[PDB]
């Protein structure tokens, strides 16, 4: 966004309770993902790994060990009650990534502030055959 | 369990012929079929079917009967419910099949 | 990261258990492997292939020790008719008293295996006699092996692998292949045929001690620099002659009687040298024809481009081939498999009905066996050939090199082919099962002379024109005044028609309508076969559903739920559903043959020939009838030495079914089943301190249907081998 | 004005295309110079469900 | 991980990054279409191969196409 | 007497599947009294087993050990000797029908493809026109060699989806 | 000694093996649903009360799809006659099931 959020160790969690469908041990060893968002009232909304959880009226936090299970919760909680949250990844060391819009109006828009990655000025079905990149390592489409 | 039950009995089955229940081998061995058809749509999947598909498709457009409506392989659902309802359909036809000539040669 | 991809760096970073099984599928696959340039690929061909010869040479060289250590092989040797041949010993300590005692067939005292490789009936024909002979031959071949190895290792160190283009040498490569692998190779084959097994046939040992001292032909190669080579077809063995001793024999080493031999119902000893010295010499003549150093010689690239037919007729004709093949040795290996599987198929046709080996036709069982053996290994091989054929259409195929040639323009029209296989596989299904169903229900009615019996016309008139004279028909080499039956009339034509009409021999059996029914269902077969494995081959680069499926690699899973669905959509897909079909289509021409000559065997040939018509006396008299000693093996009150036949039947049965557990359920189900019981040790007391390192995930889609493609072929395979071995082996 | 007329009915050459040799109806023409701007509908879908797909100038010629 | 690319046939529906549940896809200007977009992927190491984006490409043939290939513990969608 | 099959007017084992069929048959007949409806639905069986029976003797059919007619499928063979009714006759009677739904299936296709929407009509059958279409096909390879020669029954390639390989 | 039989075939193609001797001077397929033992189990007689049976049951058959037809097109309940849940269970167990069984009990 325009100056890049970092979270808040202080922040309250919604009730929930115990579900075993959650954090593994590859939250220990490997990374694990934050999500966190502000909400203006008391609302139900389902973990994408649980059940049915009430949320505090104000900031929250949730804690998922996979990225899929943040952005479906993001999406989730964007088409019932219009949330727009965030979330993070917290790596073993303590190392925080921010990996929802790091330009912060979201992958739907532009913003002129990106710069195209992984893009072939090419058609699709104008790539080379694979006879023509052989023994090179280099794919056809990674040209 | 295989020679005392399956092969011990269903010697009136296959003997059935010429007989008033040879109606029941006919469908044990429509039964048969229809087990062993179910396999396509349980093993296979939907791209080949497709390709398939569109090879014939070519060839009722070189002379000209095309469909109206486009010739499409059955989705990977539809294939699904295809196969285990053949299967089932097969598999429970010839266990009556099996059961009902037995128990009426014999019983 | 790991390193046990070594090949794969790319693997090795996969911290689930998927890459010790993709580490193992990519082990040779060396063309998709790391860092691997084209020079290197082929050394490590070269290698590879050196260690199969040596694995092969092992393998046999094991056989060879086997069968002199425990088999009976100087018992068969005395009385081959009475003495069954005995494989290996069983030493199984898990095995009971009355399992001991059941298995000491063939006059033995320990428990042994009944042999039905035919190796006794080869080596008894090659003049084989004592297990001495066996034990150097395996010494020999141990010897062989170790040498092939060695060089193995030896085409691997600096400043001994070859060039590319020492590999890519194409006309001297044939040449030599040609002239030494087959011919000078068939000249030694057939020199000490006539050596040793001529003379061993005629109660005469020759060995290394003696072969200088003693002569093969009393003219003593007086024939070869003159031009009487009659001399060596003077004397041949007359009909009352023994194999194992000189009752009224001859002295001659080359003959062409034809036919069978009245004691040993097999083919004549001399006419195989004869066909083997012939073979040879036409094989080093032809072995001269590549161009090579020298000024003489034919190039495959000039010939190649000068066969183009005028007026457009292929295009482009046959230019730009030479380096298509040259280059791609997918197109290499899918010629050689195609080859091979050819000649595999040629082979199981005719050793059935010409036995080469004596007392072969008497041992119903191992002509059985090795029938569906190599039927079924030619058939894997032709599945083989078609996916490797995909592999190159997939791979290396540059339509740039080769415009307007056979092979863009069959790649132009690949739809048109496609359909018409479609159509002439739905035509003989169609009609096949319609006359097959027909008649199912009128012999259900009681009334089986209302089925429609397609008489073979075009086969039985065949057979009379190669002097089946059953059928009556007036044609050439049946008739008397024919100029076939004159031309031959003293060389060959009384031992081949004398052959030809006694029907007790597996020479051109007489045909019915069901013969007929079974044939065009064998054809079915073969073209849906041929069906989808050219539709594979010709859809692997690309498709109207997915043009870009050249860049998706020759084996991925699929493109996703998109554009409808996109499962089995690539030409590994397509190998995959038609080894199923092969399968199908082999088990029928294995079911064909052991039932039709089971009931040749046992005598009621009506009983086959009023039987195969309908599908429900095929089930009832060959699938239930021919099972009653199998599943006898282990009965409660009493059991036998079919015990390991009817546990190998339940055993196949078993691995079908894993196969059909593999092959229906799909990964996806299986991923959230694995995370619950990864929850279930990760997440309890006295079992969280043991720790996977490799991560347990499902079998990806790929690996889940060759797993289940494994299973079904391995089960298929066991459970008919062992109904086929118990059935046939139970009577006689 | 750099394409063919609207409402016209022209023939399709790409080959990754689902209407390879196909006749499509014109909708729209793009002038602003872009890489695909000539925009046809067609009467049959492709396997994805959509009827209607943008193509060059290069790719689209009037049908015989 | 997987390999994402998207080619120049995109005309910008933004309906291909709505599809993706894993924040691989990114819209970034551009001149070749009348929307003034086209679709990247910055985060290509975080998909997993699922090809909704496929799914949801309306162009034929599709503008953003997925390889798999090179798994890895973030691609195969493995919370432990 | 061809391929070694006896004429089935001068087959034992005809006769003597015929004999087996009528002992089998009469067998069940000992069970109903002569005035019954079962016994006139047998009466009627038995007389339709020996009319079979008759008519399919003398008629040119033959058959090789076995007592089950066989039929020769080689035409001319077929045609010299009296079996072309075996297979040769039904070859071209099968194909008059199979043309002639060919036939009216594409005209059908073409008269609802030259129509708006034409992809109802598939699900949406019209009877006065498939009605006049099915009684306007006995000239089917009439109207087939006409459309082959010139160019309507094919279609060149141009306008045919074609694999892009 | 008489097998039950309730199915007859006609006796177009060769289908007249089928009607196997059941006993009791009549031909058609042994059945195994034991409608017989429960037309002997509910006293039935004559195949008059059968037949009166069958006219009543297609009568009530045409009645239920005059019903359906009824309560859907011409007068369809409302939402809250649906989620009458205690009146449903009241009325399906001692009206539906306590009627049937106190009226096969009289009977
Ligand atoms: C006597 C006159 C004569 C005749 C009869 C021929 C005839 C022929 N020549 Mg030719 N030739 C002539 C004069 C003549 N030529 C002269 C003066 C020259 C100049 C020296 C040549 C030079 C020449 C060359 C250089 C070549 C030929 C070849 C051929 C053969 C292939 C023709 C072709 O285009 O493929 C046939 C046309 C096609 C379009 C092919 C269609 C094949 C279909 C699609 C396959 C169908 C498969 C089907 C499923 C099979 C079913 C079987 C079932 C069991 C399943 C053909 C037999 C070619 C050859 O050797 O081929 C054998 C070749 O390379 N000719
Ligand atoms: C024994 C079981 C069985 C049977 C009968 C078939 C039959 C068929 N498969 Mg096959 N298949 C099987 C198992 C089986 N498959 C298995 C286990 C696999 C591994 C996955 C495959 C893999 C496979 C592939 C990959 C392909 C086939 C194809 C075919 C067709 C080949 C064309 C043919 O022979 O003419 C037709 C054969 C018939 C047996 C006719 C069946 C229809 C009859 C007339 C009954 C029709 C219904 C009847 C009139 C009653 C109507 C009412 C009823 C519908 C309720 C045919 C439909 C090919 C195909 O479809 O291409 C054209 C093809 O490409 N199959
Ligand atoms: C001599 C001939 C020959 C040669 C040189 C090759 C060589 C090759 N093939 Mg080919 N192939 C052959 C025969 C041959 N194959 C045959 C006969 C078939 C049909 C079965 C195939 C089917 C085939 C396919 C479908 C593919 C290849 C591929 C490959 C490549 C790597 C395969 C490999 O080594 O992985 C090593 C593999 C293993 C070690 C796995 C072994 C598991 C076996 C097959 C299962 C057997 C079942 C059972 C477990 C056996 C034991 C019985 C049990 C009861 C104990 C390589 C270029 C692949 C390729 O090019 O990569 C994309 C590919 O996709 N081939
Ligand atoms: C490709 C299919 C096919 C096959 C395999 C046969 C096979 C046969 N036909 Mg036949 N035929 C066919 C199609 C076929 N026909 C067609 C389409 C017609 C036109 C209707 C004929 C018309 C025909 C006639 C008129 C005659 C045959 C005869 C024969 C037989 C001897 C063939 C021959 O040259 O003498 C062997 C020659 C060796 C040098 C043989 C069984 C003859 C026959 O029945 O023999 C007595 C005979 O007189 N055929
Ligand atoms: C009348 C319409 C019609 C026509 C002229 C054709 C013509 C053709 N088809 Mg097609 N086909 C049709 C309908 C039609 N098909 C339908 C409805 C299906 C779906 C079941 C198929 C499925 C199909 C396959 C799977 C294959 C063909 C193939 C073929 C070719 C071989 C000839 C043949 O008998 O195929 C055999 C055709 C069938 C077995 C389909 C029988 C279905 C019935 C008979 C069609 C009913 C149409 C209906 C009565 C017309 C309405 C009449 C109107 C007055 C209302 C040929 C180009 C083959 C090919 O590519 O050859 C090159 C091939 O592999 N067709
Ligand atoms: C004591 C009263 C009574 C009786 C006997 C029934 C009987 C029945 N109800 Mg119920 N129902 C009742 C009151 C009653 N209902 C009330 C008060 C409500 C509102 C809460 C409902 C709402 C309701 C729903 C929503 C459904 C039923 C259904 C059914 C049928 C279930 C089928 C079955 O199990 O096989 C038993 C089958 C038979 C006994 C066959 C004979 C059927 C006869 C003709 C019905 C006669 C009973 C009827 C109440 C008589 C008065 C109706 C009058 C206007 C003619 C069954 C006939 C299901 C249905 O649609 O079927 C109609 C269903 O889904 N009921
Ligand atoms: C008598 C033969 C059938 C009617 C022939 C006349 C005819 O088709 O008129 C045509 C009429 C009405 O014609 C209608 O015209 C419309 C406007 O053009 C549309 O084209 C309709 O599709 C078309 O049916 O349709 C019928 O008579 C339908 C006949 C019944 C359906 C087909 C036969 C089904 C038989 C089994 C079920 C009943 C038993
Ligand atoms: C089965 C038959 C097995 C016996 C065949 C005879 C071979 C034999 O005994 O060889 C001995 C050892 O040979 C050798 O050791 C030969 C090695 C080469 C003696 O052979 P020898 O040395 O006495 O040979 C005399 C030549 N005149
Ligand atoms: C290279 C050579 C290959 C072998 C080759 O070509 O050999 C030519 C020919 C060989 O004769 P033979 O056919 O008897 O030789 C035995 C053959 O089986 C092998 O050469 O030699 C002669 O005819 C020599 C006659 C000399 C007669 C001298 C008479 C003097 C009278 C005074
Ligand atoms: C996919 C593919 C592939 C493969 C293929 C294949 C696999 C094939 C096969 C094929 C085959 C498998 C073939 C076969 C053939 C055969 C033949 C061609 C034969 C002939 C014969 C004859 C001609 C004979 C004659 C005769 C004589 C001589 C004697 C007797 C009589 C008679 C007359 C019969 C490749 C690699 C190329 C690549 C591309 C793609
Ligand atoms: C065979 C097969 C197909 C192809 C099958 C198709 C397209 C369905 C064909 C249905 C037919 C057309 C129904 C009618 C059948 C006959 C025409 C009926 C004949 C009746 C007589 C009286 C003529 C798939 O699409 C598929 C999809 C997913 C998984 C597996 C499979 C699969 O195995
Ligand atoms: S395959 Fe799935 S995770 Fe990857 S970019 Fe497409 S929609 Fe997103
Ligand atoms: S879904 Fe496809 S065409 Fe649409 S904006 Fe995304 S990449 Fe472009």
């Amino acid at each position: 966004p325009w100056k890049q959020p970092e979270l808040d160790p202080d922040t309250p969690s919604p009730i929930f309770g115990g579900s075993t469908g959650g954090l593994l041990r590859k939250a220990q060893v490997e990374e694990f993902y934050v999500t966190t968002w502000e909400s203006p009232k008391e609302q139900i909304f389902e973990m994408p790994t649980g059940g049915a959880a009430i949320m505090r009226k104000g900031p929250n936090l949730l804690k998922l060990a996979r990225k899929e299970h943040c952005l479906a919760l993001t999406t989730q909680l964007r088409t019932k009650f219009r949330m727009s949250p965030c979330f993070y990844r917290v790596y073993a060391d303590g190392k925080v990534e921010y990996l929802h819009p790091k330009d912060g109006v979201y992958p739907e828009k532009v913003n002129a502030g990106r710069v195209g990655v992984n893009q072939n000025m090419r058609s699709i079905g104008k790539n080379v055959d694979p006879i023509k990149v052989k023994f090179t390592g280099s794919e056809p489409f990674e040209i | 369990w295989l020679r005392d039950f399956l092969w011990a009995q269903s010697s009136q089955v296959i003997q059935s012929y010429g007989s008033a229940l040879s109606a029941y081998g006919l469908m044990f061995l429509g039964a048969h079929f229809v087990w062993a058809f179910s396999l396509m749509f349980l093993f296979s999947g939907r791209g080949y079917w497709q390709e398939l598909i569109e090879s014939i498709v070519w060839a009722h457009n070189k002379l000209r009967v095309a469909p109206s409506i486009q010739p499409r392989a059955l989705s990977i659902t539809q294939g699904r419910a295809v196969g285990v309802a053949h299967y089932l359909l097969g598999g429970i036809a010839t266990t009556w099949s099996f059961f009902l000539a037995r128990i009426i040669a014999v019983g | 990261t790991k390193l046990f991809p070594k090949f794969s760096q790319g693997l090795a970073q996969d911290p689930s258990t998927r890459r010790i099984w993709y580490g193992l599928a990519t082990a040779h696959d060396f063309e998709s492997h790391d860092g691997m340039t084209e020079e290197n690929l082929y050394q490590k061909i070269f290698a590879s292939h050196f260690g199969q010869l040596a694995i092969i040479f092992l393998w046999t060289s094991g056989n060879l020790f086997h069968v002199a250590w425990q088999g009976n092989f100087e018992q068969w040797v005395t009385d081959p008719i009475h003495v069954r041949p005995i494989a290996h010993a069983i030493w199984d300590p898990h095995f009971g008293q009355p399992a001991v005692e059941a298995f000491t067939r063939g006059g033995a005292s320990g428990p042994v295996n009944i042999a039905t490789s035919g190796v006794y009936q080869w080596w008894y024909t090659i003049g084989l006699r004592s297990n001495q002979e066996l034990y150097v031959s395996s010494v020999f071949l141990a010897l062989v092996s170790a040498v092939f190895l060695f060089a193995g290792w030896l085409h691997l160190q600096p400043n001994f692998q070859p060039s590319l283009s020492w590999f890519k040498d194409a006309e001297s490569r044939l040449n030599h292949h040609l002239a030494g692998l087959f011919g000078v190779s068939s000249l030694a084959w057939t020199g000490h045929l006539v050596h040793v097994a001529i003379p061993e046939s005629r109660g005469q040992h020759v060995g290394w001690d003696n072969f200088l001292s003693v002569l093969p032909h009393p003219q003593g190669l007086t024939p070869f620099w003159s031009g009487n080579w009659a001399a060596y077809a003077q004397n041949p063995d007359t009909a009352s002659h023994a194999f194992g001793t000189a009752d009224g024999s001859g002295t001659a080493i080359l003959t062409f009687l034809g036919g069978f031999h009245p004691q040993t119902q097999s083919l004549w000893l001399s006419d195989m040298a004869h066909h083997h010295l012939a073979i040879a010499v036409l094989f080093i003549v032809a072995g001269h024809m590549y161009r090579t150093n020298f000024g003489i010689g034919h190039r495959l690239e000039a010939i190649l481009e000068a066969h183009t037919p005028p007026a457009g007729g292929l295009g482009a004709g046959h230019k730009g081939l030479f380096h298509t093949v040259n280059n791609s040795l997918h197109f290499q290996l899918g010629l050689a498999l195609a080859s091979v599987g050819t000649i595999t198929s040629l082979v199981a046709q005719h050793m059935y009905s010409l036995p080469p080996y004596a007392y072969l036709a008497v041992d119903f069982t191992t002509q059985a066996s090795l029938y569906t053996h190599h039927q079924y290994i030619a058939g894997f091989i032709m599945c083989g050939a078609f996916a490797h054929g995909a592999i190159f259409f997939i791979r290396d195929y540059d339509p740039e090199q080769n415009k307007g040639n056979v092979l863009a323009r069959v790649l132009d029209h690949k739809e048109a082919i496609i359909s018409h296989l479609s159509w002439v596989s739905l035509f003989l299904g169609f009609h096949t099962l319609g006359l097959y169903v027909h008649n199912d229900v009128v012999q259900a009615f009681g009334t089986p002379e209302k089925q429609i019996l397609i008489e073979p016309v075009f086969a039985q008139w065949i057979q009379a024109a190669q002097g089946k004279s059953l059928y009556g028909f007036d044609l050439l080499l049946a008739s008397s005044s024919s100029p076939a039956y004159s031309a031959g009339q003293s060389l060959w034509l009384p031992g081949w028609l004398e052959a030809i009409n006694n029907n007790q021999n597996s020479l051109f059996l007489t045909i019915g309508p069901g013969d007929f029914l079974v044939h065009h269902a064998i054809a079915l077969g073969l073209h849906t076969t041929t069906l989808i494995l050219v539709k594979g081959a010709l859809d692997a680069r690309g498709s109207k559903l997915m043009p870009d499926k050249k860049d998706f690699g020759y084996s991925f899973p699929c493109d996703g739920p998109g554009r409808g669905g996109t499962c089995d959509i690539s030409a590994y897909d397509a190998f995959y559903l038609a080894v199923f079909w092969m399968l199908n289509t082999i088990g029928w021409v294995t079911f064909y043959w052991h039932w039709k000559h089971l009931t040749l065997w046992q005598g009621n040939v009506s009983q086959f020939d009023e039987s195969s018509t309908y599908l429900m006396g095929w089930l009832r008299d060959y699938l239930w009838l021919n099972s009653s000693q199998l599943i006898n093996g282990y009965n409660p009150f009493g059991m036998n030495s079919l015990s390991v036949w009817a546990w190998t039947f339940l055993f196949g049965h078993l691995v079908y079914a894993t196969g059909f557990m593999f092959l229906i359920s799909w990964r996806g189900y299986w991923q959230e089943l694995i995370e619950t019981l990864v929850w279930a040790h990760e997440k309890t007391p006295l079992a969280n301190l043991v720790y996977w390192k490799d991560k347990p995930v499902a079998l990806s889609i790929v690996q889940a249907r060759l797993v289940g493609l494994a299973h079904f072929s391995v089960g298929y395979i066991f459970t008919y081998a062992a109904f086929l071995i118990a059935s046939t082996a139970g009577r006689f | 004005e750099i394409g063919p007329k609207r409402g016209s009915l022209v023939k399709v050459l790409r080959p990754e295309s689902y209407w390879y040799n196909q006749v499509g109806k014109v909708v729209s023409v793009d002038q602003s110079g872009i890489r695909y701007p000539v925009v046809v509908r067609f009467e049959n879908q492709n396997y994805a469900g959509v009827s209607t797909n943008n193509y060059a100038l290069d790719e689209v010629t009037d049908p015989p | 991980a997987h390999v994402v690319k998207i080619y120049d046939t995109c005309i910008g529906c933004t309906q291909c990054v709505r599809a993706c549940p894993l924040d691989v896809l990114e819209m970034v200007p551009w001149d070749g279409c009348k929307a003034a977009q086209m679709a990247s992927s910055p985060r290509t190491e975080d998909c997993v191969g699922c090809k909704r984006c496929e799914t949801a490409c309306p162009t034929d043939f599709l503008s953003v196409r997925v390889y798999l290939g090179n798994e890895s513990t973030r691609s195969l969608g493995l919370a432990y | 007497d061809i391929a070694g099959l006896t004429p089935c007017s001068e087959s034992k084992a005809y006769n003597k599947l015929e004999r087996k069929e009528l002992k089998v048959l009469d067998k069940r007949l000992k069970k109903y009294e002569p005035g019954s409806a079962p016994y006139l639905a047998l009466q009627a069986t038995k007389e339709r087993t020996e009319n079979r029976f008759k008519t399919y003797a003398k008629q040119g059919l033959l058959c090789g050990n076995d007592g089950l007619p066989h039929l020769i499928s080689d035409p001319g063979l077929a045609l010299r000797f009296n079996h072309a009714g075996e297979v040769f006759i039904p070859t071209f009677g099968f194909l008059y029908v199979a043309g002639y739904i060919g036939h009216v299936g594409r005209q059908y296709i073409i008269l609802s493809k030259e129509d708006a929407k034409p992809t109802d009509k598939e699900i949406i059958l019209d009877v006065p026109l498939a009605l006049k279409l099915a009684f306007q096909g006995w000239a089917w390879p009439l109207a087939s060699i006409q459309e082959l020669r010139n160019g309507s029954l094919l279609e060149k390639d141009e306008n045919i989806t074609v694999s892009p390989r | 000694h008489i097998k039950p039989s309730a199915q007859v075939v006609w006796p177009i193609v060769g289908q007249e093996i089928l009607n196997g001797d059941v006993g009791g001077g009549f031909q058609g397929i042994q059945i195994t649903s034991g409608f017989f033992q429960l037309w002997r189990a509910s006293g039935i007689t004559s195949e008059l009360q059968l037949y009166s049976t069958a006219i009543g049951g297609l009568v009530l058959a045409a009645a239920c799809f005059f019903a359906g037809w009824f309560h859907y097109h011409k007068a369809a309940p409302k939402l809250e006659w649906f989620q009458n849940v205690e009146s449903m269970l009241n009325h399906h167990l001692a009206g539906l099931l306590g009627l049937g069984s106190l009226a096969w009990a009289g009977h």
